[PDB]
């Protein structure tokens, strides 16, 4: 965790505890959500959230919270970093059977049946290893941008 | 047998776009199709036929007729052998390695036999055929027998 | 190429730099049998085929299922709102926004 | 409704009440009218519109209000992901003849003589199922462009 990430988990924080106490519960969860346009949110959602921790999210709950998740999550310009030490010549996206031939062969975790999964919501280009820097994003922030 | 498997008459209300619990005789390949069963089109032609049966004028169903029909052609699924199916494109290119030029497949399919149609060849094509041309029916044939 | 089609004897005939050379009558008589063989032999693989064919059929249809009524809806929405005061404020308005 | 769109919506809540008091009362499209150019809007055009609320028209009057007669609203980006899957090939714009046989043969909404209507101010292109994009503009943002 680098100190701007966690700048960004601390404002996030703040926009979600409306109540500006310290600590996040289900009425703030609610409110945040229905400020965003949630006006159906149930409240079987926000206890599944609260589900997720053994105590009162607070700041500190809530970044140990994320880091149990996010294990294994990585910057952008990490990202980029690692993918331009795989386009050494810089500008052009890799090649699809590149990426498929080099996850597998040298790792478990680049399998092939996870290079379907990684082929199918990241796109083509994406999947195939051809684009590059739009997988970057969508790491660092999910969804289609 | 029910084995009574009553799914075959809950897939029966899906087909079926009116509610009344009859499905057109026009309908009866693909669904034999979808209930887990590949009889070619001429032998669905035929047995309608063989049974005074016609498919160019208007039909209904009733299930009692499309249950017996169903399990007159489940006896013909001894006739799905893969080593048949790859063997055949085997003799279909040369060296070996399978691949088969797309454009070989394409237009073997859509007019040797039974007329599939193009817009159904570039479906069972689309993913398995990359931008090389060659379509490898190793995976191919065992992404086909997936479904 | 050609004769890459057909449920007939693949041996009765015999290709050679200027022309093909066909058998009959007994040659012919073989490949007669041999075609019938092949309507089994294809008739059988056209079916799977067939099936199979439109089984795909299905993948789209329902894949389709939603983004039609996207469409479908999403439509009809705009031929009625189209000719609302309120939409066509919003709509000279929408631009001056930021 | 996504929340940018709800957005749009109250900014467009804003520029017709123009008291900025919460409520859009008659005067308010009177004058949000007279601004863009209409000196002679009759009072029996805003009495037509008021007659399709309940109450007054606060900023949640106007957002049921909008979504009742918008039940089938797409953004922009959703109906060129549909047309996106029509043409799986990108770049071309989709021929006449197969719009109308794909809206008639899969569903009853895309029965031929809503097809006509299609056509008929969706220009030619737009209409044929050719183009494509213009059409995804007036969805959501209505008359010629």
């Amino acid at each position: 965790f680098d100190e701007t990430e966690i700048e960004d988990f601390k404002e996030a924080f703040t926009v979600i505890d409306q109540n500006a106490d310290g600590i996040i519960d289900k009425d703030d969860l609610r409110e945040t959500f229905a400020a965003m346009g949630r006006l159906n949110v149930k409240n079987e959602e926000l206890d599944a959230m609260i589900k997720e921790a053994s105590g009162p999210i607070n700041f500190t709950v809530f970044l140990t919270m994320f880091g149990e998740k996010l294990k294994g999550a990585d910057p952008e310009d990490v990202i980029m970093g690692a993918f331009k030490v795989l386009d050494p010549d810089g500008k052009g996206s890799i090649k699809k059977s590149f990426l498929e031939e080099l996850l597998t062969t040298g790792g478990g975790r680049f399998t092939p049946e996870e290079i379907k999964n990684m082929w199918a919501a990241f796109p083509p280009d994406v999947a195939g290893n051809v684009d590059y820097k739009n997988i970057c994003y969508v790491i660092t922030h999910g969804e289609d941008a | 047998s029910k084995a009574a498997a009553d799914d075959f008459k809950e897939a029966f209300l899906l087909f079926d776009r009116t509610g009344d619990a009859k499905i057109t005789a026009s309908q009866v390949g693909d669904i034999a199709r979808a209930l887990g069963q590949n009889p070619t089109n001429a032998e669905i032609n035929k047995i309608l036929g063989n049974p005074s049966k016609e498919e160019m004028n208007a039909a209904a169903i009733t299930f009692e007729e499309f249950l017996p029909m169903l399990q007159a052609a489940a006896n013909n699924k001894d006739q799905g052998t893969f080593e048949d199916f790859v063997e055949g494109l085997r003799v279909f290119d040369k060296e070996g390695n399978g691949t088969v030029m797309g454009a070989e497949l394409r237009h073997v399919l859509a007019t040797l036999g039974e007329k599939m149609t193009e817009e159904e060849v570039e479906e069972l094509m689309k993913g398995q055929e990359d931008s090389n041309g060659c379509i490898n029916y190793e995976a191919f044939v065992k992404h086909i027998m997936s479904v | 190429k050609l004769l890459g089609g057909g449920d007939v004897d693949h041996t009765q005939y015999a290709f050679g730099h200027t022309k093909v050379f066909f058998k009959a009558g007994l040659l012919g008589l073989l490949e007669e049998m041999r075609d019938d063989k092949l309507a089994e032999i294809i008739t059988a693989t056209q079916a799977r085929c067939r099936g199979f064919l439109m089984r795909v059929e299905y993948r789209a249809m329902v894949e389709r299922r939603e983004s039609i009524f996207c469409i479908q809806y999403n439509v009809r929405s705009f031929m009625n709102v189209k000719h609302w005061p309120w939409m066509k404020l919003f709509f000279k308005i929408k631009p001056l926004l930021k």
